[PDB]
């Protein structure tokens, strides 16, 4: 047995987004909803096709008929956005879960990245280590990309940056990270890390 | 209430059993379908089984061959063992509280209530490496308007996770904590960082408490201006 789940479902503020749940005569198993947020266990929002635990909001609706069952969250704010998983376990089948439906909510408003840069301690540099930190936060449209120089020139070798992470507000953040030795640090003038979002870029320099 | 602990993140060596536990607080183990979820990127959530109050198991046919659930009342625990790993295997594994509900003489249904907070395995054939914490000072004045961002960087550590609080929990406004980096060397990096009013600088201590649970590693790392 398998159930079937579509990958996204796109939806803006306040509209009502409609989860669907594939499966062979679903309608006569009973279907639980489970939503996840990143970095987060699982939460139990549906139970027996429509039932709801303690403290989920009436928003959350479950319905479950035929071939497909269906949660649907109404008012949808940002929130909610999360991955929702369909489930079948009752008396006549073993648990199995859909794939699972990431819902994303439209029109957020963009955000520039805050960018804060922070050169080698004085304790990594006495252990004859250097690492240049590149934080980056806060920011919506999705992805960034990082560049580095020393000086005024392209530094590449030594540099590995994350890719972005959902943050608790729906925006991203994101970390770059410049590895050299203590003597590369200190015979430049400065360092700066170059932060690119949507055609802007925000730089930042440090010194020794 | 109850709540579900499962035991020490870390890494598993290829071809090795994956040992876990749950430890149940706050309840009873009676009447419960105690379970084992697993998941990775891409993987969704994946049932591996689960273990009745009693003694008796349902499997997932797909593991059926390489798993083994049991139950220890006595210490109110369960544990899974998972045979031959590879990195197919590699996931965060959750406990669960099975529930049973009896709707007619010939039906009844069952939903997972309870979640312990997950346990992050790697399978992997490196070795474990303790972290080192290095501070990461304020600049000597702000360049933001008034605040002060300090933090803490945890370098080249093995394997996730590792997690960071700031003056013991007591600070955890403007805390953010930032997802490793991999690096070339094949050993993780991350950072944590507090913003805090620069008047706070001379009346206030910060200190990271660094846990890798992995190494059996604690670090609490003052950050000075």
């Amino acid at each position: 047995y398998e159930l079937t789940q579509p990958p996204s479902v796109s939806v803006a503020p306040g509209k009502t987004a409609i989860i669907t749940c594939g499966g062979n005569n679903i309608g006569s198993k009973s279907v639980q909803w489970y939503q996840r947020k990143p970095g987060q266990a699982p939460v139990l929002v549906i139970y027996y096709n429509r039932d709801r635990p303690s403290g989920i909001p009436e928003r959350f609706s479950g319905s479950n008929s035929g071939n497909t069952a269906t949660l649907t969250i109404s008012r949808v704010e940002a929130g909610d956005e999360a991955d929702y998983y369909c489930q079948v376990w009752d008396r006549n089948i073993d648990p199995h879960f859909g794939t699972g439906t990431e819902v994303t909510v439209l029109g957020q408003p963009k955000a520039n990245p805050t960018v804060t840069l922070f050169p080698p301690s004085s304790e990594e540099l006495q252990a004859n280590k250097a690492t240049l930190v590149c934080l980056i936060s806060d920011f919506y449209p999705g992805a960034v990309t990082v560049a580095w120089k020393a000086d005024s020139s392209p530094v590449k070798a030594g540099v590995e940056t994350t890719t972005p992470s959902k943050q608790s507000n729906n925006k991203y953040a994101a970390s770059s990270y410049l590895s050299l030795t203590p003597e590369q640090w200190k015979s430049h003038r400065s360092y700066s890390c170059q932060v690119t979002h949507e055609g802007s870029t925000v730089e930042k320099t440090v010194a020794l | 209430q109850v709540q579900l602990q499962e035991s020490r993140p870390g890494l598993v060596k290829p071809s090795e059993t994956l040992s876990l536990s749950c430890t149940v607080s706050g309840g009873s183990m009676r009447s419960y379908y105690w379970s084992w979820i697993r998941q990775s990127p891409g993987k969704g959530l994946e049932w591996i089984g689960y273990v009745y109050y009693s003694g008796g198991t349902e499997y997932n046919p797909s593991l059926k061959s390489r798993v083994i659930i049991s139950v220890d009342t006595s210490k109110n625990q369960f544990s899974l063992n998972l045979s031959s790993v590879s990195a197919a295997d590699t996931a965060v594994y959750y406990c669960a509280r099975g529930v049973s509900a009896l709707v007619s003489v010939d039906y009844y249904y069952y939903y997972m209530d309870v979640w312990g907070k997950g346990t992050t395995v790697t399978v992997s054939s490196a070795s474990t490496k303790g972290p080192s914490v290095f501070p990461l000072a304020p600049s000597s004045k702000s360049t933001s308007g008034g605040t002060a961002a300090l933090g803490c960087l945890v370098k080249d550590y093995f394997p996730e996770p590792v997690t960071v609080s700031w003056n013991s929990g007591a600070l955890t406004s403007g805390v953010h904590t930032f997802p490793a980096v991999l690096q070339s060397s094949g050993l993780y990096s991350l950072s944590s960082v507090v913003t805090v009013p620069s008047s706070s600088l001379g009346t206030q201590t910060y200190i990271c408490n660094v846990n890798h649970k992995p190494s059996n590693t604690k670090v609490d790392k003052r950050v000075e201006p």
